């Protein structure tokens, strides 16, 4: 009879702005609730717990939660989403005074803050001896999105983020390779949405 | 609590038996089987509160397990399937959920072991015209051909593993997406400036670590026996 809902398998948030990760529960008296993080190749991390105890509950770099009786709810939130806060989240709740139960996740992406996009496609050669190449799509803001590619022998990745710590410095890229004769970096992103003001060198 | 799982890694065949086992220090009389799946968050499979008390949890079916001891709790799949591919979780709890996880076992499970099959790796140099463009120059890692999807890519400058400038696809794709036995690939990205770049002395290595065969598998084909092993591609630093 008890059980736990998390609204969303995948969520963004724009950096800088609220988190807000949503958790309500089916259990007619009040359970113990639970809230986990798993970072990316990782195991489960416990962030906070609600012990019947405080109503408000906080846990390490910010993260809290409220116990709402009356709505069923127990929402994990953080002040400002940091590009290090990507990961799954999981809420969970004691069932049958014998174990803890699982949500089925929600993974959080964070939207970098991209304030002089400078979008791209770039041809990249294998460093060793090759007729073979990669297309590079980068430095797009998060208002660009990457299609799947209509043809059977192009490969195109999603959108991945990374981060130079050494400039301090995020960028989007995906990544799009074929072995075909007639594949040319200009038509690679033919099926994707892309800024009209895309960079195309020679 | 201290609590320890073996194996970390398996790759096995559909049809056998395989044993997955949970150990702790501390003691607790509970015990948990769970296993994690993409969308459905970790679900239990059986759990135990003393030597010889076994209880299902919502996905029993196809697993056995025992409870040989306080410190000891064994997952069995008793007859492998496919969509038994999934990371497992053992646990411990207090008398207050307290809960102590192992550090998982990924177990990946195949019809035929012929189609295993390492990626091969390969590095490609940043273009020109990003570094001309932008000062920096993304270096892009890809790994192809590899079965089943079971994998580590990782990046190493001058001898030492990074981290920072880094962004790997969170799955492999599929070259061959109508088939059940696709095999898989998948990028890396690694940006650099384009000063770093064009140091000659500077040293690039993409690492994809592949889990496949051990030794005790029996290999028919001439191809190479397709081991678990390292597979690496490289470039060094270009002035021109």
């Amino acid at each position: 009879a008890q059980s736990v809902t998390q609204l969303g398998s995948h969520v963004s948030v724009s950096e800088g702005a609220l988190v807000l990760l949503r958790c309500n529960y089916s259990s007619s008296v009040p359970p113990y609730l639970f809230w986990y993080v798993q970072y990316p190749n990782q195991g489960l991390q416990l962030l906070l717990k609600y012990t019947s105890a405080a109503t408000l509950v906080k846990g390490i770099n910010g993260f809290e939660a409220e116990f709402k009786k009356s709505e069923t709810s127990f929402h994990l939130t953080k002040p400002s989403a940091h590009m290090s806060d990507a990961a799954e989240y999981f809420c969970a709740v004691s069932e049958q005074d014998d174990k803890i139960i699982f949500g089925k996740g929600t993974r959080l992406h964070i939207l970098p803050n991209i304030q002089n996009p400078d979008p791209a496609v770039y041809q990249l050669r294998d460093s060793k001896s090759s007729d073979k190449s990669v297309c590079l799509f980068t430095d797009f803001d998060s208002q660009t999105n990457v299609s799947q590619s209509k043809d059977s022998d192009v490969y195109i990745t999603d959108k991945c983020v990374l981060d130079m710590r050494s400039m301090d410095f995020k960028s989007n890229s995906a990544v799009a390779w074929s072995n075909k004769s007639d594949f040319a970096c200009a038509n690679a992103f033919n099926n994707s949405i892309i800024p009209e003001d895309t960079f195309f060198p020679s | 609590a201290d609590v320890t799982q073996t194996p970390r890694n398996r790759i096995t065949k559909t049809g056998k038996r395989i044993m997955l086992e949970c150990s702790q220090t501390k003691g607790h009389d509970r015990m948990y089987w769970y296993r994690q799946d993409p969308g459905l968050g970790l679900r239990l499979i059986y759990y135990s509160f003393d030597v010889k008390d076994i209880n299902k949890g919502e996905i029993s079916d196809g697993y056995s397990v025992s409870r040989q001891a306080q410190a000891k709790f064994s997952l069995s799949l008793e007859s492998a399937i496919p969509n038994q591919t999934a990371l497992y979780f053992c646990a411990t709890s207090d008398e207050s959920y307290g809960y102590t996880f192992g550090s998982g076992t990924r177990l990946t499970v195949v019809e035929d072991l012929n189609k295993v099959s390492p990626p091969e790796v390969a590095v490609f140099e940043p273009s020109e015209a990003e570094i001309s463009h932008t000062q920096k120059a993304t270096l892009v890692c890809l790994a192809t051909g590899f079965y089943p999807d079971h994998v580590e890519l990782s990046w190493w400058v001058n001898g030492k593993e990074v981290h920072s400038g880094v962004c790997t696809d969170p799955q492999p794709l599929k070259e061959q997406p109508a088939l059940n036995d696709s095999r898989y690939s998948l990028s890396s990205r690694l940006r650099v400036s384009a000063t770093f770049w064009q140091n000659p002395r500077n040293h690039f290595r993409c690492q994809v670590q592949f889990y496949g065969l051990s030794e005790n598998d029996e290999w028919t084909q001439d191809r190479a026996k397709p081991v678990t092993q390292i597979v690496s591609a490289e470039a060094w630093g270009r002035a021109d």
